[PDB]
């Protein structure tokens, strides 16, 4: 049921996040002798690992770690999508949503990084106090 | 005013088109080994409700991926076998006459030559039979056809190239989407998408003109093309019923093993046992001249209800273009298909002779040649014609009578029709959306 | 002292979890030229990484991240092992315990995944409130 | 601006931790045929992944996960560096600091591991209470 | 009622049996390079209190792993050296008679032949000595023995195969468990398990009949077998004391380098300097006829206090089966062991001649042959016999007198006795258990 | 008393010296392919304020890395091309006299020989021209120079070795630091460090004595050495202005393709069209005898204001040592540089003849030889002399007149001057420091 929520609304699809997450990480002499097919299988496996880790690093940096859903303190810009919530969570899929946001992806990621740096400094200072 | 904040989600069911390396998987054959990882016996096909996607069979990298891998595997399995360089000698040849039928006269040649033994300092006189296609005249002196162009090696007489259905499977982070609409024709949106782990089994069959052993459409004969209007492009036709074809090589052959070096054996064709006859294929007349009627009706859909449709013979060029290249039992046939395309259609047993060749340029490259060892006994093949590769010339805009001819192809085209319904995408699990929560 | 706790009781063995955890992640021209032994060393290293990450992903999904010990809200089924605590934590090793549970491993993992999905939705809604 | 903070004081440099963190994780037939250069590119990629993960595992074990800055409960030994805070955070770089500490690196890491093991046991017992 | 919840633990000291690739590690030899990664000088052996595990030496994949890697390394180190294909010519040979002792008469042959020079268009007459085992008669015409079967290459006269003790080490996530019980015999539980990073050093020694240079048991001579009862199986015997054996090849040899192509040199055996003598091995009579007494006592344990134990000679077959294959100094000896197994036991200096061969089929395969260049001067070897490979025939259930014979083996068997105490497992750090805590 | 605790930081801008594999990157040439990954068109060079680091050009592993990779690539691109083993035959040769200028007399030889055709059993008489450097006398019988030592292969007449500027780029977790000080001389602290993703483009030019096509210092001619005092070491001189050199091979050449096997072609040098002349290089007298004045002033800095500086000719040895090895257009020149180093300096158009060689030992190894196919037409090269490789003998401590001579080098030295400013380091993002916070 890996992409089963693909046609679901954004709201409904939030219930299958573990279905998609669990499928993003995962002969003998034939591939070892045919050292021209092995060094495809290793490339495929190394790439899957690198892609997985890049996503995990971004989540870690943004202050979202070990969770599938994280609230952040970066305010939503109506200029990135001037739609109300009933247009987004209902009657719209995640695939359509990505098309609506695409161009603002880097702005949002940069803001999330800055927010966490400020939050961590405040925690260190508050604990010392 | 809404006081919304960015909420980060991971595990979002969103994907983008992508090109990656698929890994193979089956259920002494080369595909026995290069497809070991077994498929799941019960593949997890998931229907996606309300998903519409754009497909394009003419830009499908899965077709390109198969092509690269079929060639790469081919040249690896034959890598360790004996070279036949020492056979490129001056041959003394005569005609085979002993019980040869009239139709085969001059087709086979009996050649004797001086070849070395396992010792560097000794020679032996040996002889073997060759088909005339592979022997070039230099009064009786002949050369093997590959000598002025390429190195020739002997196909390993142990390695099997019998087509095995193989499946392609997605690597982690990727998925293969299948188009399940009806009457999908090459390109555009397909409002019926299903997700699979692997493709169905596809046999890596190589042929020209006629498409063999594929899927039989579904409801009706379908005609697909990159362009249709541009006659420079090919038309692929997929049948909704097979036409059974029975092919044979009736001569009862034998073999002899000749030492050509220390541990190096050459396999020669020996005398034919009994009567020598011509290779041929049988197509049922009453199936072919009905199956084409379906093809014609579908062509009228694009070429006109009141036009004239004519099926003509192939054009000029070499055997790999003008004949039906058929690989069966381990031998290479070049069959004459003119008896299949000889009709004019308006609105209101077929025997195909074949030639046998032993020195094969398997892929259109320069510098290599494969020698196919002969098969002992006789061979008979039964296969399903599942489609056609056609080209068009004229009519339409000039003065009626579009002429269609069987054509050649790019190898890829024989897989293109099976990889037809599949697309590869990558999953991008991160995304953001406005919500009402704050940390 | 990597497997030193192997004969210890389950309770006592809980004190060596970092001993085992630190050992689960970790020439020149010879292996580079002998491109038939390199593509064993790369396979060995890639596999070790993939195995490590699969365990980390499961811990993350279950709501247990960055910890060696996590309490969860999935109730214990006496049907998976009808033993009291004094039979489990004392006078029994982890190796013996795995034999006792084995068949119920997938049930437990599925329950842990479901529990976290419900917990995350509740957190998002509570924060919005 | 990857090493831009290199000459900054230790205090000032604490503001670029995400600049350095994001750069620690990241043809066709030429490398596939030249199966003597591919098995350098795979080695380079595998190593980068292994180094990244070893650092993440240590942070996880010490009780510091998903954060760039973590307070711990291990007291500072004046014997590792008998300097006051105004000598460390100001008028000193991280490169100089590493030279000052180097020899005591393993002592500190061992102490951090022990502290977390005690903290986790206490959490499990407190929750049961 | 108990209100318990699932608690997840990571870092649990639990493991399961597994098969993986071990990486090698030592401290111009091939094992100088294929075992570079140094072992820790002080391996961290950890005793596991209260751990009992089942071991099985007959199903140990470490034995299979060594076998695959010894062969793979062997054929890689010799890959770039000159082929001797041009030597497979008709030879003119006579007997070596100049100062040859009577016992060696007819053993060596003096062969002359026509071989090319570095120029394609020039030849030279050269001669060399061969042992009769490698020369086959075709009145004086001879062929090298490998010519009708295999390609022959020259072992690189720079590559050393002197056994080097090597260690196997576990990859991350794996551990090697060692059985430290006393008197462990092949299979079953071992209530003494220790965890190691690496195995002890094992020398990759190749031999038949007698096991050389291994570990000397510990307390008593031990007899191990897959079955014992089934006489189709081998019996391995491990000694608790070495028997010293001194082997030599007394002829003072020389070498000549012959150009056989541009940059391609062949190493030929030249005239023997001084008297020509037979190769042989010395076993101390007073050590052997005592060591076997220990073997016999242990056999009675399984075959009967009042039975009769007889040690007989080897059976029929080729040299690789019937003789003691001994590789030493770089030369290959085939020694006659009948003088070691000639006795009947009841309840109440030995000289072994050897032959030298130069064309060696190193592994039981078809299509390859190795030429061992001769060693200049003379060679003498000192080694420890550490065990026996025996087979059994009859007695037991019929009418007394079990006959034991030295047998051949599968190569693996010579490593099987050292890899004997080790097992490979994988660690599975996750697990769950009931506790009283809730989030 | 201070009550401080350990605080863990990740992402700390700290690094340590390290040696890793750099991956290449450019913008039918071998470097067209082995440097595909494009560089960023606008590399992110970051100045590091207040950073001082120690550099050492003589211990720079980037120099060693380039050397290993240039050789490795070289021998891979030529791997699939035809061997010329069959050419190693006895040649019949005479002098080329038809319109040969006096200065070239005896330089070229006209050789005829018996070589095989594409058929194993047929021969052809062919002839070709060779330069005398590659032909060794055995009255007219000659051998190719490589026949008694090495295998000879034909460079692929399609593969280009024209130098391409290439860049080295750091792998993840690594960075390349650049020394941006002024007047940095080989070793020691550089109080100006900038961080880069990749190096500037460096052309893999191979030469002796004169350094070609590099960076022109910056402000003044600089002299660098590992030691200076120890005359056993080389002195590298980097110019702050180029000296333009124009080289040519004036003979109008043609080619013929000779079949030497099935699909195997040999490229032979045919008759010269028109007048036959000597290859040579032009150096402007008024630029050279000024550029050296700058070199001399800088030498006095280390050798004395009142000493005597003498530039002498090269010493003895083979062409690869005593001449200027120049690779241009695809042909190999050996130019006589004595006209450039003939002066005595005190305090107060140049024509260089060249020889052409076709059989080249590209790297100082034994067992391989490369045949360079001839270039049709004529060639002319324009290049920038950017520096010198000099050695020293005497003076200093004895009695005035230090003698400097152009010397040979280790290949590496020609890249050493461009990789000069770069160092590779690894980032170690974890660290700890005392703070006032507790959990
Ligand atoms: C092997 O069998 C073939 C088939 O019979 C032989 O080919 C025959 O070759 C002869 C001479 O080239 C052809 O005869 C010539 O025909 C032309 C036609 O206009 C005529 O003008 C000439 O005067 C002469 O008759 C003959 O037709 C041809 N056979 C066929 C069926 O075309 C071939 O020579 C045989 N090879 C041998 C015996 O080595
Ligand atoms: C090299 O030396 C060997 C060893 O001496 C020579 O072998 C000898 O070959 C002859 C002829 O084949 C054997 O003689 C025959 O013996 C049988 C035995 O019953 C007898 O019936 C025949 O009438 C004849 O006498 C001879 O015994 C054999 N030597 C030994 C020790 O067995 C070999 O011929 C020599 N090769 C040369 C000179 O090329
Ligand atoms: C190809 O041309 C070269 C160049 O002319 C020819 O070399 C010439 O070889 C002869 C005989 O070896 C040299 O003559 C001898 O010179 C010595 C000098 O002292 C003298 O003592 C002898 O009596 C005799 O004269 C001749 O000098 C030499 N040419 C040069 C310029 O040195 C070569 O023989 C020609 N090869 C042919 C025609 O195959
Ligand atoms: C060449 O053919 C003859 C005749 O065979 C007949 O015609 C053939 C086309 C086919 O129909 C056969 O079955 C026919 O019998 C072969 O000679 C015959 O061999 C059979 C074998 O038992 C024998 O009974 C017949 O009497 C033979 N007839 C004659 C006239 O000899 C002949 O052997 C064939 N040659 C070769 C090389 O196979
Ligand atoms: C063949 O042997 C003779 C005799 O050598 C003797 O017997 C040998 C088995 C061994 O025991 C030798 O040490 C004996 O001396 C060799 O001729 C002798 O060579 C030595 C060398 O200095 C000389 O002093 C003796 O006088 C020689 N004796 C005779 C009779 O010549 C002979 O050289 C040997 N042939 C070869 C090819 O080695
Ligand atoms: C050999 O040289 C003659 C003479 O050429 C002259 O001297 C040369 C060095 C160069 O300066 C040429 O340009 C000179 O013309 C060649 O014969 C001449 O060929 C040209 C071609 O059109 C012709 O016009 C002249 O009259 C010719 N002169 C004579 C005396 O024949 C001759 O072809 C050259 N040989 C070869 C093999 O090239
Ligand atoms: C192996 O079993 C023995 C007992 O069967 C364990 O020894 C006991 O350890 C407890 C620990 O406090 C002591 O109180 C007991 O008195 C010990 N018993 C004896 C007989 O000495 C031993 O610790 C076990 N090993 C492991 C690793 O748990
Ligand atoms: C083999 O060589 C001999 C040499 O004279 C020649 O007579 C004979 O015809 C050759 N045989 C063949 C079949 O070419
Ligand atoms: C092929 O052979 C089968 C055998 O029964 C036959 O039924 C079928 O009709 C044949 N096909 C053709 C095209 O004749
Ligand atoms: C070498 O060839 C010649 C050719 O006649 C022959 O006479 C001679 O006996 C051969 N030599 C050997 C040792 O075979
Ligand atoms: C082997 O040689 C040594 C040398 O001293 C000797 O002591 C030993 O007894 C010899 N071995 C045998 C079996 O004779
Ligand atoms: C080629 O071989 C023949 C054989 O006699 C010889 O006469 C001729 O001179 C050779 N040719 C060359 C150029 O070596
Ligand atoms: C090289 O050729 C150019 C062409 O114009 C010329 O200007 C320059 O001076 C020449 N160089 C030398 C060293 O003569």
């Amino acid at each position: 049921g890996f992409l089963g929520a693909a046609g679901s609304t954004m709201g409904a699809a939030s219930m299958t996040l573990t279905v998609q997450a669990r499928n993003l990480l995962s002969c003998q002499q034939h591939l070892l002798k045919l050292t021209v097919w092995g060094i495809k299988q290793l490339q495929a496996r190394v790439l899957a690992v690198e892609r997985y880790l890049r996503d995990q690093q971004l989540l870690g940096i943004w202050g979202c770690s070990g969770k599938l859903i994280c609230c952040t303190n970066v305010p939503w810009n109506s200029s990135w999508s001037n739609r109300n919530l009933s247009e987004i969570w209902d009657n719209m899929t995640w695939l359509q949503w990505d098309k609506e946001i695409s161009n603002y992806t880097q702005i949002i990621y940069g803001l999330l990084e800055e927010s966490q740096n400020q939050q961590e400094k405040n925690e260190q200072d508050l604990l010392a106090l | 005013a809404e006081n919304l904040w960015v909420t980060v989600y991971y595990g979002v069911p969103v994907w983008k088109d992508a090109e990656t390396t698929l890994f193979c998987a089956s259920d002494h054959n080369v595909w026995a080994t290069h497809c070991c990882v077994p498929t799941d016996p019960n593949p997890q096909e998931i229907h996606l409700e309300n998903v519409t996607e754009e497909f394009n069979m003419w830009k499908n990298n899965m077709v390109e991926q198969m092509h690269t891998d079929i060639i790469s595997l081919w040249d690896q399995s034959l890598k360790p076998c004996v070279k036949l360089t020492p056979l490129c000698v001056t041959l003394q040849c005569t005609n085979v006459t002993n019980n040869i039928t009239d139709d085969m006269r001059g087709e086979l040649k009996n050649c004797s030559f001086n070849m070395t033994t396992e010792l560097r300092d000794k020679k032996q006189k040996v002889y073997s039979l060759f088909y005339r296609l592979d022997v070039v005249q230099i009064n009786k002196e002949y050369r093997l056809i590959n000598c002025n162009t390429s190195a020739i090696t002997q196909a390993c007489p142990k390695v099997s190239f019998e087509p095995i259905p193989i499946h392609y499977c997605a690597p982690a982070g990727f998925a293969i989407l299948k188009c399940k609409d009806k009457k999908f024709n090459g390109t555009g949106p397909c409002p019926s998408v299903s997700t699979v782990q692997c493709t169905h089994g596809i046999k890596p069959v190589v042929s020209t003109q006629l498409l063999l052993n594929g899927s039989l459409a579904e409801e009706e004969v379908m005609i697909r093309s990159e362009n249709i209007t541009n006659n420079a492009k090919n038309i692929l036709v997929q049948f909704n019923t097979p036409v059974q074809i029975n092919c044979t090589r009736p001569n009862n052959n034998t073999r002899k093993s000749i030492r050509i070096g220390p541990g190096q054996w050459f396999y020669a064709t020996g005398d034919i046992i009994g009567d020598i006859r011509q290779a041929h294929c049988n197509v049922s007349k009453a199936t072919w001249n009905e199956t084409l009627g379906k093809v014609v009706k579908q062509l009228r859909k694009h070429f006109g209800n009141n036009t004239i449709i004519r099926f003509a013979n192939s054009s000029g060029g070499d055997l790999e273009v003008t004949t039906h290249s058929f690989n069966c039992g381990g031998e290479f046939f070049y069959c004459n298909t003119s008896g299949l395309f000889n009709s004019t259609w308006i609105s209101n047993s077929i025997t195909l002779p074949c030639r046998i060749k032993q020195i094969i340029n398997m892929w259109q490259r320069i510098g290599q040649a494969m020698y196919a060892p002969p098969i002992q006994g006789v061979i008979r093949c039964v296969s399903n014609i599942t489609g056609l590769i056609l080209t068009r010339d004229g009519g339409s805009t000039n003065s009626t009578t579009e002429t269609f001819r069987p054509g050649g192809g790019d190898m890829r085209d024989n897989w293109r029709s099976e990889l037809y319904k599949y697309k590869v995408v990558k999953i991008e699990p991160l995304g953001v959306a406005p919500t009402r929560c704050k940390r």
